[PDB]
RNA sequence: CCGUGAGGGAAAGGUGAAAAGAACCCCGGGAGGGGAGUGAAAUAGAGCCUGAAACCGUGGGCUUACAAGCAGUCACGGCCC
RNA sequence: CGAAUGCCGGCAUGAGUAACGAUAAAGAGGGUGAGAAUCCCUCUCGCCGUAAGCCCAAGGGUUCCUACGCAAUGGUCGUCA
RNA sequence: UCGAUGUCGGCUCGUCGCAUCCUGGGGCUGAAGAAGGUCCCAAGGGUUGGGCUGUUCGCCCAUUAAAGCGGCACGCGAGCUGGGUUCAGAACGUCGUGAGACAGUUCGGUCUCUAUCCGCCACGGGCGCAGGAGGCUUGAGGGGGGCUCUUCCUAGUACGAGAGGACCGGAAGGGACGCACCUCUGGUUUCCCAGCUGUCCCUCCAGGGGCAUAAGCUGGGUAGCCAUGUGCGGAAGGGAUAACCGCUGAAAGCAUCUAAGCGGGAAGCCCGCCCCAAGAUGAGGCCUCCCACGGCGUCAAGCCGGUAAGGACCCGGGAAGACCACCCGGUGGAUGGGCCGGGGGUGUAAGCGCCGCGAGGCGUUGAGCCGACCGGUCCCAAUCGUCCGAGGUCU
């Protein structure tokens, strides 16, 4: 469950390191963002000369959440941190690589290249 | 709203327990005890258990009983005299009969908690 | 308008295809049709169904043997289905087939005297900062001199629950005829052992 | 001495009308089967003693 | 009506019985998964079983692993989408029932606080009974 | 009684002609009563002459749970005396 | 005298309502007695113990002890003080 | 109104207006399409989260279908707050010889447990319903609810030089909201289980008890109650209409939606859906029960005591509940307690044996203990009883 104010960990090589949710782009007033949902965040931490800088207002898709995610088959998945991948306005990843596992919900929500680039899809 | 669950009160935990513990002692000691209805009813089950561990008589039961009745001698009587008195009875070693008339002081309704026979 | 009586037994989940299905088990036992309402004598059409067998002899006067279906005269009184009229013998679960959509009625659990917050999910006051004696209070309930009163039923603290509730359009996930069981897809008012009435929905 | 106070003295009628419910209800008794005495149902009274039921004194 | 429970264990005839016994030691593995069209391709999940909440037909258990720097836990029903549930070290030997404590100080420390269940393992390799004498009497 | 103090500053009168102030008996632990007895009178029985009003009761007569009011007034009608 | 937030007194209303004064905590068996959860005893239980124990000075003025007692004073009760 | 009508802003809780921000209908367009503009009809439902300032307000950030404008003592302090302002302190600038002052700033500054009446939310008691009862019901009349977005298919098709890009119809997902629920997910679970410290104690070791909160601490945790979890809902459909568009058609040989008659037409109106409801004294209906004058007035209660069908009382209880009520039991009995079995939680009890000098470790052992849950069993307790309650007025 991600809400404005939450700090996510960037699971990619766009240079960013940490982003803080600024809004969940789902509706007029959605309360939380989960895996697959898109957000607009502020870049809090970034590595020297990278594709993105701090202060930058970016978009990213949530690939990992500390709050467990329930699958219709009755099981659930959950990760140790909240991570996202910086996405461009056409919803493609601004980065080229991606790290750590990503929930599979991303596959059934369109984000194909993030998933292919992911070292594991659970 | 609650009571969807069981057991009574009107004292904090440590007190409520200590209470049942004392009535128990007094009941195994005298056979018949007179207290207020609520207290009496809530007592029946607590002591029925104690006596049932007596029926066992395997020490573990003894040390289990001693946890609530600290008086070693009391337990001895409990294991040597009261216990046998049933041994064939399948539960319900306690009886409770309410008396007419109340405390002309607070109007609390009283009852009898008897060791049955 | 298909309608049967039953008792909520409890809920669990099964597996259909490859998804878990929260389901509420119901017991729509053999309901003895005990009476019929007719536009001539009753003015409207309906079947008083009977439910829950046994009952030694605590029936007295309402020894309604007017219909041989006096079958021991069931416990959980009788209840009409309205606009139903089957083979005047007995209504069993067969009435429904897996895949149908039912509307189940029951009496919701009773939370007794509820606070404005739990009842009307009110916002309430703050837990700090300002005062500290109205954290669970309704706040204002009026204006001033005008109207100088309080609207009828302006939502307030009081009894809540233990009332008729109907949740609609539930998929009958299954029906075990040999045991009088019936499986709906989750959510059903009232407590286990509570009485309910399962009917045909209104979706078309 | 504080905040809400009654606006007017409640009239004798209005006062008495409220107590329309304060009327007490008789204790419920029954004849004891062992002796000639009245006592509350489901209770062991002194008079008799309950076919043994831990009774008072008697010779 | 006269046995909610019973008349409920009766619906629960969706109960598996082909799965290995195990506690809060080390299981993992499994399982099915229906993605991109087909309900095919079985994905495995190796890990320490952090918890088992029992409740008849629907008792569930969670397994914990550390996939590529990130820790992950999965909750399985116990019946349905589970082809096989073989298990690694019986390990177990956990004085606790729910060992979420391994989440905050895991690494080498985990394997130190979770010693092999020198016992249940013995009856694992022992009570195995691998006698292929079949057809000789 | 109040105030450290200077000082402030109350309330409270009446049995009967005569105590003749109710022996004794009965219920009650007592209080209090019921009888008895005193007296012209005891609803003169004792903080007792007379003992008003507010106020609290018991009994009775008329009257009230589809009506709404500065509570009364005018008019018929019913019930009771 | 009907009024002066009048003055003295009496009795109402709110009302069988809020309260009954630290959340350290009670239970039972005997006894006494006209009657006591409330007095006495016994046994359990809880609290204080740089004390909620002991002693002195001030202030208080018989509150000390004991025998009869329970109208009232004791925030209930009372045989107890 | 000065023998007192508490004053800004916020919070809470709504409710109304329409001069409409979105959504729905529609006319004109300098409307190709798509996207706009403008006016008419239309509040049913909606109308986001933040940064700054006490702010209202505004200015920004990020979204949105939209981020409407007003009223209700600039709604709402016997509902909360007290940040702004208006008491006493202190200081700056400034004015004044001064004491002091200033719609100038600055720091600080006591907003009163008790609701009588109306009103409102809930729950009863009384009587009435023109025989008395136990059930099941009709629904006058109320209330609830009415939201909206994206994508895909029609179809890259009408339209369009191009770029772009529809109507109508049809699908699948969302967001907020509403009701109910606990299977799952996730909470809590005050003593269910275990672990731990200090101290006092039981009984010296071992094993235990109190206290260290009104749980000593720690790790867990069933039932129940729960949202973060789960399932459903908004409808569909019928009817009358708004603006608007017509058919036929005179007055006015043409024309005209109008004058007569007939149509089409909104998220709106009525009904449909869910809930309450006959105190609907207009007191309704259906089913089944019990029925008689026995003694007594002005001869059908205007009458007394037993009665009848039934009903209270009392008891054992309840996912019912403040009380009351409601619901289920009362020995012809499984209602509560216990006992037994199973769930479920703890996570290998004590004791004993073996290994180690010892802390400890193996084993017996998933042992021991064990609330509520699913059920069995009359072992304990619902002993025994009592009191009400017809005898039914008119063409
Ligand atoms: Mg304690
Ligand atoms: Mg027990
Ligand atoms: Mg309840
Ligand atoms: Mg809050
Ligand atoms: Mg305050
Ligand atoms: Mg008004
Ligand atoms: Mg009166
Ligand atoms: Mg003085
Ligand atoms: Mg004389
Ligand atoms: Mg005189
Ligand atoms: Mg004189
Ligand atoms: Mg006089
Ligand atoms: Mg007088
Ligand atoms: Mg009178
Ligand atoms: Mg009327
Ligand atoms: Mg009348
Ligand atoms: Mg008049
Ligand atoms: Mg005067
Ligand atoms: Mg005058
Ligand atoms: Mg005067
Ligand atoms: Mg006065
Ligand atoms: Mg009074
Ligand atoms: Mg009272
Ligand atoms: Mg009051
Ligand atoms: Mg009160
Ligand atoms: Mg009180
Ligand atoms: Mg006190
Ligand atoms: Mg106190
Ligand atoms: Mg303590
Ligand atoms: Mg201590
Ligand atoms: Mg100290
Ligand atoms: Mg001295
Ligand atoms: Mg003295
Ligand atoms: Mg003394
Ligand atoms: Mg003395
Ligand atoms: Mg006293
Ligand atoms: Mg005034
Ligand atoms: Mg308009
Ligand atoms: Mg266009
Ligand atoms: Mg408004
Ligand atoms: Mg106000
Ligand atoms: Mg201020
Ligand atoms: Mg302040
Ligand atoms: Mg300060
Ligand atoms: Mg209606
Ligand atoms: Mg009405
Ligand atoms: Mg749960
Ligand atoms: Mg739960
Ligand atoms: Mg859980
Ligand atoms: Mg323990
Ligand atoms: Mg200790
Ligand atoms: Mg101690
Ligand atoms: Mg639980
Ligand atoms: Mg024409
Ligand atoms: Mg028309
Ligand atoms: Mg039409
Ligand atoms: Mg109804
Ligand atoms: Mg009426
Ligand atoms: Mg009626
Ligand atoms: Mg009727
Ligand atoms: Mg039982
Ligand atoms: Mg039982
Ligand atoms: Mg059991
Ligand atoms: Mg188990
Ligand atoms: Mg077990
Ligand atoms: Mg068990």
């Amino acid at each position: 469950m991600i809400q404005p104010q939450t700090y996510l960990e960037v699971a990619d090589n766009t240079g960013a390191r940490k982003i803080m949710c600024i809004r969940v782009l789902k509706g007029s007033n959605a309360k939380y963002a989960t895996v697959g949902d898109v957000i607009v965040a502020s870049v809090k931490e970034a590595i020297p000369r990278g594709a993105v800088k701090e202060g930058d207002v970016v978009k990213a898709v949530v690939v990992r959440t500390k709050k467990e995610i329930k699958r219709p088959d009755g099981s659930a998945i959950r990760f140790d941190d909240n991570a996202a991948v910086i996405i461009n306005n056409q919803l493609e990843p601004r980065g080229t690589r991606v790290f750590g596992p990503v929930a599979r919900e991303l596959r059934e929500k369109g984000f194909m290249k993030i998933v292919s680039l992911a070292p594991e899809v659970l | 709203r609650h009571l969807k669950s069981g057991r009574k009160l009107n004292r904090h935990s440590s007190h409520r327990l200590a209470l049942y513990r004392n009535q128990a002692k007094s009941l195994l000691t005298h056979g018949r005890i007179t207290t207020t209805v609520p207290k009496a009813k809530e007592l029946r089950g607590f002591v029925d258990h104690l006596i049932h561990l007596a029926k066992r008589g395997d020490l573990h039961a003894r040390r289990l009983v001693l946890r609530d009745l600290q008086d070693v001698k009391l337990v001895r009587k409990l294991f040597d005299e009261i216990a046998p008195r049933y041994r064939d009875r399948q539960g319900g070693y306690t009886r409770v009969l309410k008396l007419a008339e109340r405390r002309r002081g607070d109007g609390a309704p009283l009852a009898l908690v008897e060791l049955v026979e | 308008m298909k309608g049967i009586l039953g008792v909520k037994v409890g809920m669990t989940r099964i597996f259909r295809d490859d998804r878990a299905v929260p389901v509420t088990v119901i017991l729509a036992g053999p309901c003895p049709v005990v009476q019929r309402r007719t536009p001539e004598k009753d003015g409207y059409t309906a079947v008083q169904l009977g439910f829950l067998p046994q009952n030694p002899k605590r029936v007295n006067r309402p020894l309604k043997g007017h219909f041989a279906k006096a079958g021991v005269e069931p416990v959980r009184i009788l209840r009409e289905i309205r606009d139903f009229n089957p083979e005047g013998d007995t209504v069993t679960v067969e009435i429904f087939k897996p895949g149908e959509r039912v509307d189940v009625t029951g009496t919701s659990k009773g939370r007794g005297f509820a606070g404005v917050m739990k009842r009307w999910n009110f916002a309430g006051g703050p837990d700090s900062h300002g005062a500290h004696k109205i954290h669970r209070h309704p706040g204002s309930i009026g204006n001033r001199k005008t109207p100088g009163r309080v609207y009828k039923g302006k939502k307030m603290a009081g009894h809540y629950g233990a009332e008729r509730v109907t949740v609609m359009n539930l998929e009958v996930v299954d029906v075990i005829p040999e045991e009088n069981l019936l499986l709906v897809k989750g959510a059903v008012p009232g407590p286990n052992g509570g009485l309910v009435i399962v009917r045909e929905t209104k979706k078309a | 001495a504080k905040h809400p106070v009654p606006k007017k003295k409640t009239s004798k009628a209005r006062r008495d009308a409220r107590r329309s419910h304060h009327a007490l209800t008789p204790p419920t008794l029954v004849p004891c089967p062992e002796c000639k005495a009245m006592k509350p149902p489901h209770t062991v009274c002194p008079e008799c003693g309950y076919y043994a039921g831990r009774k008072v004194l008697e010779v | 009506m006269n046995r909610g429970a019973l008349i409920k264990l009766v619906e629960s005839r969706y109960v598996r019985t082909d799965l290995p016994e195990f506690r809060p030691g080390d299981t993992v593995r499994v399982s099915y998964k229906v993605k991109e069209g087909n309900r095919t391709r079985i994905q495995d999940f190796e890990g320490i079983v952090i918890r088992i909440r029992r409740n008849g037909f629907n008792t569930t258990f969670t397994v914990r692993k550390v996939s590529y720097g990130v820790g992950v836990e999965r909750i399985f029903p116990l019946h349905s989408p589970l082809i096989q549930k073989i298990d690694i070290v019986q390990r177990g030997r956990a004085r606790r029932a729910k060992l979420y404590f391994i989440r905050n100080l895991s690494d080498r420390e985990i394997r130190r606080k979770l010693r092999a269940d020198r016992k249940r393992i013995d009856q694992d390799r022992a009570a195995e009974r691998a006698a292929k004498e079949e057809a000789q009497k």
